[PDB]
C-alpha cells in the first residue's frame, strides 16, 4: 500500500532524535508488548508479513510519534479482531478497568514449558523464510531491470522511491515467502530474490549525491529485464 | 517536533500502559501468552543477545583472512562457526567498508535489523527520521548527525533491508592496531560501526 510508513524519501519528518544511551526497554509495557511477538505468531494470529501489514494499516499520524511498540501492539489487535480471536468491546471494558487500577492483578493461569520451548526454539533456531521452488532464477548478477510500477492496496515491499526505476542485479539469494501474498494471507507463494543497485542520480534525479547508490532487496515478480 | 495537538509524554505512557495490561490479561486467559514466556524474551534482550557478538564476528574477520572471506560469502553459514544466529538474522549479508567505499544500512519500510548480531536496534533507527533521510542525503545525515564525514569522492553505500536479507557492515580495522588480541580488538567495535553511522573506534 501507498501508506506513510513508507518513508524512504520523505522531507520535513525532522532532525534524529537520538540519546547518548538508552535501555532495550523503556518501560514495564514495552517488553511486554515484544513478548507478545512470539506468542501471537505461534497462535496463528499473523506470520511476518501480515505482522508488518497491520502496522502500515494505522493511523498515519499516531505511526508518526507513538513509541515505537505501539506499532506492535496495534497489529496484535488488528489481527486479533481479523482472526475473531480478540473481543474489542471485552479489550475497551478491560482497558478502562485497567485505567482505574493499574495495579490490580493479571488472570490467574499456568505457566506453559511449551511456550518456553517455542521461545528459545525461535530466537536461536530462527524462522527462515527462505524456500525452494521448481522455477530456476529469471535474473542473474548484471542484468539491468526496471521496478515494477505498480501499485498494490495491499501489503508489499515496494518502496516508492524505488518504483519504476533502473537499477543493476547484484546478487540472488535464492527464493523466499513472497510479501504480496503472505503479507495478504495468500499464503507463502516463494519467489527468487535479488538485491538490485540504484544510483542516486537514477532515484532522486539531479538532487541525488553524484557517488551514492542504494542496494534495494527486489522480489522477482518486481522486476523486469532491461539489458541481459 | 512540536505537534499542538499531542498529549504529554506522561498522558501517552499511562494510556498505553492501561490498554497493554489489558491486552495481555486477555491473551494470557486465552492460554497463549505467560508471565514466564514475557520474562524469557526480555532476558535474552537484555542480557544474551547484543552488539557483543557482532564484535567478535568482526574481530575474527579482522585476524583471520579466511574466515573473512566466508563471512563475506555467506554471512549466516560463517557466523554459525560462532554460534551466531537465529531470529531476524536467518539470512545476512555482510558489507565490507574500504578506502573506497561506505555501507550503510537502514529498514526505511519499517524497522528490520540484524538482531542475533547487534540485539534490538535503538529507538533512532527504527523512527522516520533516520530512515527518510538515509537513502536520500546519506553523506549529509552521516556528517550533521554522527559527525562522521566520508569525502565526496569516496562512494556511500546505502543498503535498504526491504526482504527478510539483514545487511551487516564490517567496519575497517582502525590503523595502530597491529598485532592486537582479539580481545582488545573487541573494544574498537560499537554497534554503530556495524549499522555503517560511525567507523570503528580510532585509536
Ligand atoms: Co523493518
Amino acid at each position: 500500500m501507498n501508506g506513510v510508513y513508507d518513508v524512504g524519501g520523505t522531507d520535513g519528518l525532522g532532525p534524529i532524535n537520538r540519546p547518548a544511551d538508552e535501555p532495550v526497554f523503556r518501560a514495564e509495557w514495552e517488553k511486554v508488548a515484544f513478548a507478545m511477538f512470539p506468542a501471537t505468531f505461534r497462535a496463528g494470529f499473523m506470520g511476518l508479513d501480515e505482522f508488518r501489514f497491520g502496522i502500515e494499516q494505522m493511523n498515519p499520524a499516531e505511526y508518526l510519534e507513538s513509541p515505537y511498540y505501539w506499532h506492535w501492539i496495534r497489529t496484535y489487535i488488528h489481527h486479533g479482531v481479523r482472526t475473531g480471536k480478540i473481543d474489542l468491546e471485552e479489550l475497551e471494558r478491560r482497558t478502562q478497568y485497567y485505567r482505574e487500577n493499574p495495579d490490580a492483578p493479571l488472570p490467574e493461569h499456568e505457566q506453559k514449558p511449551e511456550l518456553i520451548e517455542f521461545v528459545n526454539q525461535a530466537v536461536y533456531g530462527g524462522l527462515p523464510a527462505s524456500r525452494e521452488v521448481d522455477r530456476p532464477p529469471k535474473f542473474k548478477e548484471g542484468d539491468v531491470v526496471r521496478f515494477s510500477t505498480a501499485s498494490p492496496k495491499g501489503h508489499a515491499r515496494r518502496a516508492r522511491y524505488v518504483r519504476g526505476k533502473t537499477g543493476t542485479v547484484v546478487k540472488h539469494h535464492g527464493a523466499y515467502i513472497y510479501p504480496d501474498t503472505a503479507g495478504n494471507g495468500l499464503g507463502e507463494c516463494p519467489e527468487h530474490l535479488y538485491t538490485v543497485r540504484f544510483t542516486a542520480q537514477e532515484l532522486w534525479g539531479p538532487e541525488g549525491d553524484p557517488n551514492s547508490s542504494v542496494y534495494y532487496d527486489c522480489w522477482e515478480p518486481y522486476i523486469e529485464l532491461v539489458d541481459t | 517536533t512540536e505537534n499542538i495537538l499531542r498529549k504529554s509524554d506522561e498522558e501517552i505512557q499511562k494510556e498505553i500502559t492501561a490498554r497493554v495490561k489489558a491486552l495481555e490479561s486477555m491473551l494470557i486467559e486465552q492460554g497463549i501468552l505467560t508471565t514466564s514466556m514475557i520474562d524469557r524474551m526480555a532476558e535474552i534482550y537484555e542480557n544474551e543477545v547484543g552488539p557483543h557478538l557482532g564484535a567478535k564476528v568482526v574481530v575474527k574477520a579482522w585476524t583471520d583472512p579466511e574466515f573473512k572471506k566466508r563471512l563475506l560469502a555467506d554471512g549466516t553459514e560463517a557466523c554459525k562457526e560462532l554460534g551466531i544466529g537465529g531470529l531476524q538474522g536467518e539470512d545476512m549479508m555482510w558489507v565490507e567498508n574500504t578506502d573506497e567505499v561506505h555501507h550503510v544500512v537502514v529498514c526505511s519500510l519499517c524497522s528490520c535489523y540484524p538482531w542475533p548480531v547487534l540485539g534490538l536496534p535503538p529507538n533512532w533507527f527504527k523512527e522516520p527520521q533516520y530512515r527518510s533521510r538515509v537513502v536520500r542525503e546519506p553523506r549529509q545525515l552521516l556528517k550533521e548527525e554522527f559527525g562522521f564525514e566520508v569525502p565526496p569522492s569516496k562512494e556511500i553505500k546505502v543498503w535498504d533491508s526491504s526482504s527478510e536479507m539483514r545487511f551487516v557492515v564490517l567496519p575497517q580495522r582502525p590503523a595502530g592496531t597491529d598485532g592486537w588480541s582479539e580481545e582488545e580488538l573487541a573494544t574498537l567495535v560499537t554497534r554503530e560501526s556495524m549499522i555503517g553511522v560511525e567507523p570503528a573506534k580510532a585509536v
